[PDB]
RNA sequence: AUAUACCGCCAUCUUCAGCAAACCCUGAUGAAGGCUACAAAGUAAGCGCAAGUACCCACGUAAAGACGUUAGGUCAAGGUGUAGCCC
């Protein structure tokens, strides 16, 4: 825990 | 612009009057005496926090001071009327089964709510799970009997305080009023006492709801013109 | 305790598909078969060969469409036709799915010497039957 | 054999050995642990050792308006691709090796003093961003069970506060330590105390109380004195908003007794206005930095008494020998009044 | 030359905000009670120790009698006393320079 | 181009809204957004005639941001 | 940034209730939700 | 080599009915505990049982049978972690 902090548009016919 | 006037003429105006709903005309020390409100339990059953409200013991039977009851009853009815006026949810609670039917009908008649049945663990402290995240809890709980059927305090008294809900309660001489917001020392056993309580609360609640509509209607008619 | 093909209860966070959620005793009761052919009918031959082919096609498609399969394959045989029906995701570009369809149909047709067709149904996400 | 191969999920489930009698009771400990790695992460469909360029799969389908043909990268051009993938693999490993280190608590291996952040937002769009959470105790509790023998659970004590007088604490219990953290901190914000503060920096008066066997003596202090108190009291005081106070904890040093004993004492402190109302007299503060100037701090809201408070020539108040021994200079301790970091 | 400018810059405000430069510093030591003296110096033959003090860790902080806004951070606003070195964690070398600049 | 019965006008405002979204989420959004003058005037007029005045008032800012001349008809409505 | 590809609406929404269904499923084919 | 690193498939209580996330409350917010039907603090998704299905019925027999118990069995079904061999 202390060592490490743990680690849109949709359109038709996109080109 | 118009909301501040609304809350001032409707919500804040009733709070500037000592008896806005005239609940003092509903009862008298004589009317309470005829309903046997002064009759308490035997001295051996007395709760020590009820001693301030006891007039004395008549042959080992405690007598409730109706002069104090009258002042406490005035406050309880006044609070109840204001909460009905503000459209609060009022829930009646009692476990005495002799009066379950009477209390359930009184709630339906006044447009309020009654819980006279077995009280399941967490109705108030876990309401969102039992009813849903958007459940609205009561704004006032009125106990006509504060003890359960094993002569212990009704669990909703403690849980109402946990949820910061004001409580009105009839407290007989063997009851604990410490956590009841507006206690009313009085007989909780005799049918004449219990019937009287139901009439007073029913009338106070019904009167406050009618007053709210009268004011609102007047405030609208005057607003247009 | 029986283990075979049983997704075991967890904390309620594990999504399982309809097929994964049904143990073997529900086969033919609540779930059907993932391959249909005539080799296992009475008086029919070549069940061993159909079984090896099916095991291969499942591995071939798993590695040919890596990360794309959202459910087990449904294998259908009619005559000498082989139809492969797969539920896939909508992450790969359509061009890559058309490439792999043309590639897989051709390679499998020459491998097993039969006309092979691949039918793709795309879903936005793995269809969840329940959370075990 | 091609047919004896398994999927990655089967291979990792076996190799990791997370299910088994080793992982049931933690019978196996893991200073060296097999860690799951996603080996399809940086892999591109169509890319192989031979370096073939498949039009439409790993290279564009059309180039200059014409369909590309099958091609293969040169031996030199393919080594660069392979080398670039190895470096990208160490870079990705370096990105996972770079984890931001969090501040420690009262000690490097202690949970006490560590912040857990604000409590989670409630179901009805309720938020607690103004509140901070601090851990006070994390304990491993071991329950003997009828069939499963000794089982390990976690009991956590956490405190919450907004720094403006509203603070509370709650116990959390769960098999996992992070589920206990959630329970305690979320529960604590529903059991908040309000703590009165003198001038929003200290307590109103000296508080000496006992809760069970834990004694806590707190002293009102002026600005700049800081929090010279048991480390847990320091943590709790920062959540409340107390800046200047001395506290001495004697007897049993039980974190729970100390926490609820501290909140009980801080919640029962009489303010200056409450004292003025109770006695119907002015409360007048005399400060040596302001000389003889009388500073009225509180006046009764109701009528003001006309009869002076009786002046008992000698008060019958009980004194602390530690306070008297100090005032006289007879209290000599090598550990008192030591230089410490700002708290 | 103009050390008071650093405290008015954006770099300073981003690193320290409105807190004192020593707010986030913590001494590394064994035990609960720290040693009663801080380290003699954080710069030893032009080499900096692993955990330099609030003054030594920022080379743009200049202890000078004109940079009064920095000096105020090491004097108590309520009592006017200069914080002892363990209070802020400054090394003994920089604490002497701060005490002389303050005077 | 012309006004229509309320039922049609409401439908034209739902389409103009979807067109507005297309202008806002163009793939050239990486570069500056090109909002023709006629497009802005028409989309605004269609909102007014539909009763979505709140949306029309908001769009007036886009005439100043992109420096597009407002049409006479839009100002009168 | 290129927009993610949006699946078209199922062509069932364009089918009339009085169409020639044999033209949709002329030969044996697997079940297609978008076409049924 | 290691089933005392495992997946996979199982034995066993089971000729059981319980396990249980998420909440809530009691014990002073101690380890702990949470039921009374003329009911007094518990609500509970999910899993199992049950239901359903198979065989000749709704019966019976199969099948099913959770969590956990025995570091139970199997590295020699296959796969595989670690260690070891490579004339
Ligand atoms: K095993
Ligand atoms: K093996
Ligand atoms: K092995
Ligand atoms: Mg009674
Ligand atoms: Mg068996
Ligand atoms: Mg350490
Ligand atoms: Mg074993
Ligand atoms: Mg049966
Ligand atoms: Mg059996
Ligand atoms: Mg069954
Ligand atoms: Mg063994
Ligand atoms: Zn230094």
């Amino acid at each position: 825990y202390l060592s490490g902090e743990e680690v849109e548009y949709e359109c038709y016919a996109p080109d | 612009e118009d909301s501040t006037d609304f809350n001032d003429k409707i919500l804040n105006e009733p709070l500037k009057h000592s008896d806005f709903f005239n609940v003092k005309e509903l009862f008298s020390v004589r009317s309470l005496f005829d309903a046997r409100v002064h009759l308490g339990h035997k001295a051996g059953c007395r709760h020590r926090f009820m001693e301030p409200y006891i007039f004395g013991s008549r042959l080992d039977h405690d007598i409730i001071d109706l002069e104090q009851t009258a002042t406490h009853l005035q406050l309880a009815l006044n609070f109840t009327a204001h909460m009905a006026y503000r459209k609060g949810i009022i829930l009646f609670i009692s476990r005495n089964r002799q009066f379950s039917y009477l209390i359930e009908n009184m709630a339906r008649d006044c447009g309020e709510y009654a819980h006279t049945r077995y009280f399941r663990g967490g109705m108030l402290t876990n309401a969102r799970l039992l009813f849903g995240p958007t459940v609205r809890l009561p704004d006032l709980i009125i106990f006509l009997h504060t003890l359960n059927n094993i002569f212990e305090p009704h669990v909703a008294v403690r849980d109402a305080a946990k949820m910061n809900i004001p409580t009105v309660g009839i407290v007989d001489t063997n009851c604990n009023p410490c956590l009841i917001t507006y206690p009313v020392p009085g007989n909780d056993d005799s049918p004449l006492a219990v019937h009287l309580y139901c009439r007073l609360f029913q009338t106070a609640i019904t009167r406050a709801k009618e007053k709210r509509q009268q004011v609102e209607a007047l405030y609208r008619l005057q607003g247009q013109k | 305790k029986n283990r075979a093909a049983r997704v075991r209860v967890s904390k309620g966070d594990k999504p399982v598909t309809y097929e994964e959620a049904h143990a073997p005793h529900y086969i033919a009761h609540r779930k059907g078969w993932l391959s249909l052919h005539t080799g296992n009918l009475d008086g029919e031959d070549h069940a061993a060969e159909r079984t090896v082919e099916d095991v291969f096609l499942r591995k071939f498609m798993w590695g040919t469409f890596p990360g794309c399969l959202a459910d087990q394959l449904v294998l259908k045989r009619r005559g000498n036709q082989l139809e492969i029906c797969a539920v896939v995701l909508r992450q790969l570009s359509p061009h890559k799915y058309y490439f792999l369809v043309g590639y897989s149909e051709t390679l499998l047709s020459y491998f097993y010497k039969c006309p092979v067709r691949l039918h793709l149904q795309t879903v936005p996400s793995k269809v969840v039957y329940k959370y075990l | 054999s091609f047919f004896t191969k398994l999927t990655a999920d089967e291979l990792w489930k076996g190799a990791l050995a997370e299910t088994g009698a080793g992982a049931k009771k933690g019978r196996g400990k893991r200073t060296k642990k097999k860690k799951r790695k996603d080996l399809n992460r940086g892999q591109i469909i169509g890319e192989g050792r031979y370096g073939f360029l498949w039009p439409g799969l790993n290279v564009p389908l059309m180039k200059n308006g014409a369909v590309q043909t099958i091609a293969q990268r040169s031996k030199e051009e393919q080594e660069k691709v392979e080398a670039d993938m190895i470096q990208q693999r160490e870079e990705w490993d370096r990105k996972k090796k770079m984890k931001v280190k969090r501040e420690r608590g009262w000690s490097g291996n202690s949970w006490g003093g560590i912040s857990l952040g604000p409590p989670d937002p409630g179901p009805c769009g309720e938020t607690y961003e103004d509140f901070d959470t601090r851990i006070l105790e994390v304990r491993n509790v071991f329950t003997m069970t009828a069939k499963e023998g000794r089982k390990k659970s976690i009991r956590v004590l956490v405190a919450v506060g907004n720094g403006k007088g509203a603070a509370g604490f709650s116990i959390g219990k769960a098999t996992d330590r992070m589920d206990a953290f959630r329970k305690a901190k979320n529960r604590a914000v529903h059991h908040l105390h309000y703590i009165e503060r003198y001038e929003d920096h200290t307590i109103f008066h000296d508080i000496s109380l006992r809760f069970k066997r834990t004694h806590i003596k707190m002293k009102k202090q002026p600005k700049g004195y800081g929090l010279r108190c048991h480390r847990a009291i320091i943590t709790i005081c920062r959540l409340i908003g107390i800046k200047d106070m001395y506290a001495k904890v004697s007897g049993s040093i039980n974190m729970l007794s100390l926490t609820q004993g501290l909140f009980r004492g801080l919640s029962r402190q009489e303010t200056h206005q409450q004292l003025a109302d109770k006695k119907g007299l002015h409360v007048v503060e005399i400060r040596e930095e302001c000389g003889p100037l009388p500073i009225v701090v509180a006046s009764p809201r109701g009528p003001l008494r006309k009869d002076p408070e009786p002046e008992d020539e000698v008060p019958d108040v009980k004194l602390d020998w530690e306070d008297v021994k100090t005032a006289q200079g007879m209290k000599r301790s090598v550990w008192s009044n030591l230089k410490r970091a700002a708290t | 030359d103009e050390p008071w400018k650093y405290l008015e810059s954006e770099e300073y405000q981003e690193r320290y905000g409105s807190r004192p430069v020593w707010a986030d510093y913590r001494r590394n030591h064994k035990g609960g009670v720290p040693p009663q003296r801080t380290r003699k110096t954080c710069i030893r033959r032009n080499k900096v120790v692993g955990n330099p003090c609030p003054i030594c860790r920022d080379h743009k902080l200049h202890v000078d009698f004109r940079n009064v806004k920095l000096l105020e951070q090491f004097v108590c606003a309520h009592t006017g006393i200069i914080f002892y070195a363990p209070y802020t964690g400054v090394c003994v070398k920089q604490h002497k320079r701060l005490t002389q600049a303050i005077q | 181009r012309d006004k229509h019965p309320p039922e049609l006008q409401v439908a034209f405002a739902d389409c103009a809204a979807d067109i507005k979204s297309a202008y806002e989420s163009q793939p050239i959004r990486q570069t500056a957004q090109d909002w023709p003058a006629t497009s802005l005037n028409c989309i605004a007029i269609l909102f007014l005639r539909a009763g979505r005045t709140q949306e029309a008032w908001k769009m007036l800012g886009l005439f100043r941001k992109h420096n597009k001349i407002p049409r006479s008809e839009l100002l009168n409505e | 940034r290129p927009p993610r590809r949006k699946a078209l609406p199922p062509r069932t929404e364009k089918m009339a209730v009085d169409q020639d269904w044999p033209s949709v499923y002329p030969v044996a084919a697997p079940f297609k939700p978008s076409a049924v």
